[PDB]
RNA sequence: AGGAUGCCCCCUCCCGAAGGAAACCCCGGUGACGGGGGAGUACGAGGGAGGGGGUCCAGGGUCUGCCCUUACGUCUAGAAA
RNA sequence: GCGGGGGCGGUGGGGUAAGCCUCCGCUCCGAGACGGGAACAACCGAGACCGGGGUUAAGGCCCCCAAGUGCGGGCUUAGUGUCAAUCUAAAAGGGCGUCCCCCGCCCAAGACAGCCGAGGCGGGGGGCCCCGAAGAUGUACAGGGACUAAGCCCGCCGCCGAGACCCCGGCCCGCGGGCCGUUGGCCCGCGUGGGGUAGGGGGGCGCGGCCGUGGGGCAGAAGCCGGGCCGUGAGGUCCGGUGGACCCGCGGCCGACGAAGAUCCCGGCGG
């Protein structure tokens, strides 16, 4: 897999319709929502935590999903599912492309060079503007120091700048 | 005896030759006065005496790694006596390889505008016993001196580089300095 | 080290009128004094002045924070420099 | 019916390298040289058109009496021939201030007459006839503050105001 | 074979395009500076007249000082290459 | 001519990216002088007939280098940095290092740190700087000198500075008009007239001969060496030396008709 630094830059239209594109990856993101999801139970948490974007860009799945398990960990040993809500907002629809020479891809992946340079499918990520929010954590203002503790260890994943952004519901 | 003057920089003599006190003067900005003094009077020399003093801003670790680097790395692969550069050390040669930075370079003009100054550590004895000495100062180049700042005069950059060439000079300045007094 | 003080007699170095006479009757900040002739004396108008456009002589009088014009002239009575503050500089 | 203010505009960028609509624009404008100045009248469609060389041009509302000494110091005839008191008095206007002020408080139209202006006898025309329709300014003295920037923002391009009037003082 | 009815210096006078000060007085700004007057003035490319002095002037060879300056022909989008 | 290219804009579409490939538009280079950019086709300013004077553009005003060691306030201690791009750079992350804005709480003198009697504690953000930050011929590189401002941020004042714009003189051009017995010449008017490769159009100079016309030459023709004058120029013409028999002006016509180059050909002669 290829540094991140190759797919951060938004330098084409998004490639997510696909029913047209071969071999379109699966979403390897087994869960979204993270917590206690029932609208009965976030009713006792009050406060809301924001990992927004800073910058636009790209996010890779692997990523996301690697951003998602550090901070629900540290969610669920230092506050417990019960006492929070976490929820990664974007979905990865956007498909990436890579052109390499490589096994049976196609016929025309034989051929060396910037020859019939239209990549194949290499992965997934997600196309985020300015002030998108990442992550979305519902919370209680006792846990406010762990939920900021967890979302910073989220951001150390992420390839592009994000800030917290801490307000109530 | 000697008369401290302040130099006129509109009322500067076309001929003959002036004497600056380069004592408590900033290097580079007294530099850039004399250079253009050299060059907007082709027929008047020009004499800086105290060389020594002249001062340089910055912490004085600073400056003088700065000068052990050109002292030190500054070299040639070629034949050194015929291609490389030759590095001053000694603040009079120092102060005056400043104004041939200053000067134009490759032509007659800069030439010879170097060659109508002379540049001394501490004042010549020639200097001193004169009837009257006018030395003169440029405050625009001089340094105003502030709490918690930090420079260096030349004498001391001197003897971080060659201190065996300062101790010399040094003890030659107390053996002569009974006959400098008396002048 | 320039010390600029209240009552303190300076001359002007910039401006139209410089080398002229003035008094300082109240200081505004660290940067900037309060300076009168007075004017039917020196003609130095009773503006504010910048510290660094101002040299301060050997003579001062002694006055109040925002002296008036007719304090500063009295207090030229008290010293008798009537006749120094009219004089021009160079 | 309607008086529409007078205007004058000045082309202050030169010909190299301008782009090509704002370029036909400034030729239809009659600014076809550098510090070319010419006095038009603010209709709809004119403003249109100083809209679209804003970038190119300074402009703003011009005076009777500077617009009386632009006659006067730059006005140019058929031949290039200075515009002189007399050539006026000859054609029923007797001062250089009397045709300024007919022309900017909208007893007249137009400055200079049409091409196809016949000229009658006894009866004044509503213009000068044979008047160059452009004057050639001097470059202003003391400079500019920035011919790439817009007077809003302290350069020089752009809409003026009343101080159209000093930049012609100071391009005379 | 060119001018020497020349050329340069000084002086004097006159006209003079675009342009255009200074001292000094007054108004303003902390200030660099701006404005009224001085003043469209002194001056200003060039165009006329005269007086005195000198002797060659134009032109050429070579050198020096200051300013400017990247052999030629060619293919090329692009040549000092 | 049917090889284009540069800058900017369409996240153009592709590509990890490319001084990359392939489209769309304005402008510029090719085929465009000149000022700034340290050099530099296409970045900024600007469009050049010749000479002169003046004023400005970009950009600059400590020296190199014309013009300011210009003005007010603040920040930086790192020589960090040293007025856009080409062009020599810097990220995530850490720092109350330092200057500043804001918010929450305690202190109602019983606040924090160890009775004392004035502020204290914590959080977010902003500016600059430090760490992160490693290279091959020669110095704190990005012009050099050097500078503690001659750096950076918010504002300001004047000046320097092109061939551009203004003015004067001279020249040529396009078009219109007029005059003259005219394969043509001359004069006047007007032109926000005056760059130019390939190419198209219009006029002239030279060389050898021919048809005419007029002349020169042993008191010295052609040729050769040097020089003056005329013409934007191709060129013409004259003077002095050498030479020893041919040659030239004007009108017309015709060509085996113009060289700096072809690893050009022949000869001669060099380092
Ligand atoms: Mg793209
Ligand atoms: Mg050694
Ligand atoms: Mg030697
Ligand atoms: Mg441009
Ligand atoms: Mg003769
Ligand atoms: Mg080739
Ligand atoms: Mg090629
Ligand atoms: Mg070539
Ligand atoms: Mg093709
Ligand atoms: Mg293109
Ligand atoms: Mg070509
Ligand atoms: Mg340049
Ligand atoms: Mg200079
Ligand atoms: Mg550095
Ligand atoms: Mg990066
Ligand atoms: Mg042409
Ligand atoms: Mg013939
Ligand atoms: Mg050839
Ligand atoms: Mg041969
Ligand atoms: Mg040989």
């Amino acid at each position: 897999a290829r540094p991140a630094r190759c797919y951060r830059r938004i330098k084409g239209p998004p490639y997510t319709r696909e029913e047209y594109i071969h071999g379109a990856p699966m979403i390897q993101i087994p869960k979204f929502d993270m917590g206690t999801t029932s609208a009965a139970a976030r009713a006792a948490f009050t406060m809301v935590a924001k990992l927004v974007a800073e910058e636009r860009g790209q996010i890779r799945m692997q990523a996301l999903e690697a951003a998602r398990q550090i901070s629900s960990k540290y969610l669920t040993k230092y506050v417990g599912d019960a006492n929070y809500y976490l929820r990664l907002n974007v979905v990865p629809h956007h498909v990436l492309r890579e052109n390499r020479m490589l096994a049976m891809a196609g016929a025309d992946r034989l051929q060396e060079g910037m020859r019939l340079a239209f990549g194949s499918p290499a992965g997934r990520a997600a196309r985020v503007e300015p002030g998108q929010v990442i992550f979305y954590v519902e919370f209680k203002p006792e846990h406010l120091a762990h939920v900021k503790e967890a979302l910073r260890r989220a951001a150390s994943k992420l390839p592009i700048p994000t800030r917290i952004v801490v307000e109530p519901k | 005896m000697i008369v401290k003057k302040v130099l006129d920089l509109s009322q500067i003599p076309e001929k003959g030759e002036i004497v600056i006190d380069a004592e408590g003067h900033i290097m580079g900005r007294l530099a850039s006065y004399v250079a253009k003094i050299l060059l907007s009077k082709p027929e008047l020399r020009v004499v800086v005496v105290n060389a020594e003093k002249l001062v340089v801003t910055g912490d004085r670790k600073m400056v003088v790694e700065w000068f052990m680097r050109k002292i030190s790395e500054w070299r040639t692969h070629y034949n050194p006596e015929k291609a490389g550069p030759k590095i001053p050390r000694r603040p009079d040669r120092v102060f005056k390889r400043v104004v041939r930075g200053m000067l134009p370079k490759k032509v007659e003009s800069g030439r010879d505008a170097l060659k109508r100054l002379r540049v001394y550590m501490s004042i010549p004895l020639d200097f001193i016993q004169r009837r009257r000495l006018v030395l003169y100062e440029v405050p625009a180049a001089k340094l105003r001196v502030r709490p918690l700042m930090q420079f260096v005069t030349l004498e001391e950059v001197w003897r971080s580089i060659d201190p065996a060439a300062w101790e010399k000079w040094n003890k030659a300045k107390e053996v002569w300095a009974k006959k400098i007094k008396q002048a | 080290v320039k010390v600029i003080d209240v009552g303190r007699v300076v001359v002007k170095v910039l401006g139209r009128e410089a080398g002229r006479k003035a008094v300082v009757v109240d200081i505004v900040d660290e940067n900037y004094v309060v300076i009168t002739g007075p004017k039917s004396l020196s003609g130095v108008r009773r503006r504010r002045v910048n510290i660094n456009h101002i040299e301060p002589t050997d003579k001062k009088i002694e006055i109040k924070k925002g002296a008036s014009d007719e304090e500063v002239l009295k207090a030229l009575e008290a010293a008798g420099l009537v006749e120094y503050m009219k004089e021009r500089v160079k | 019916k309607t008086v529409y203010p007078r205007y004058a505009v000045i082309r202050l960028r030169g010909i190299p390298t301008t782009p090509g609509d704002i370029a036909a624009t400034l030729d239809l404008l009659r600014l076809r040289r550098k510090f070319t100045m010419v006095v038009v009248v603010g209709s709809p469609s004119v403003m249109g058109m100083i809209e679209r060389v804003n970038d190119w041009v300074t402009w703003g509302e011009i005076d009777a009496d500077t617009l009386a000494e632009v006659l006067r110091k730059r006005g140019r005839i058929v031949g290039d021939k200075p515009l002189t008191l007399e050539y006026l008095q000859k054609w029923g206007w007797n001062s250089f201030e009397e045709v300024a002020l007919a022309y900017i408080s909208g007893e007249i139209e137009t400055l200079a007459c049409k091409k196809d202006f016949k000229a009658r006898e006894g009866q004044r025309p509503p213009c000068i006839p044979y008047l160059k329709p452009f004057f050639r300014l001097h470059p202003p003295r003391g400079g500019l503050n920035s011919v790439k920037l817009h007077f809003s923002v302290g350069g020089d391009l752009g809409y003026r105001g009343p101080l159209i009037n000093d930049l012609i003082k100071r391009m005379l």
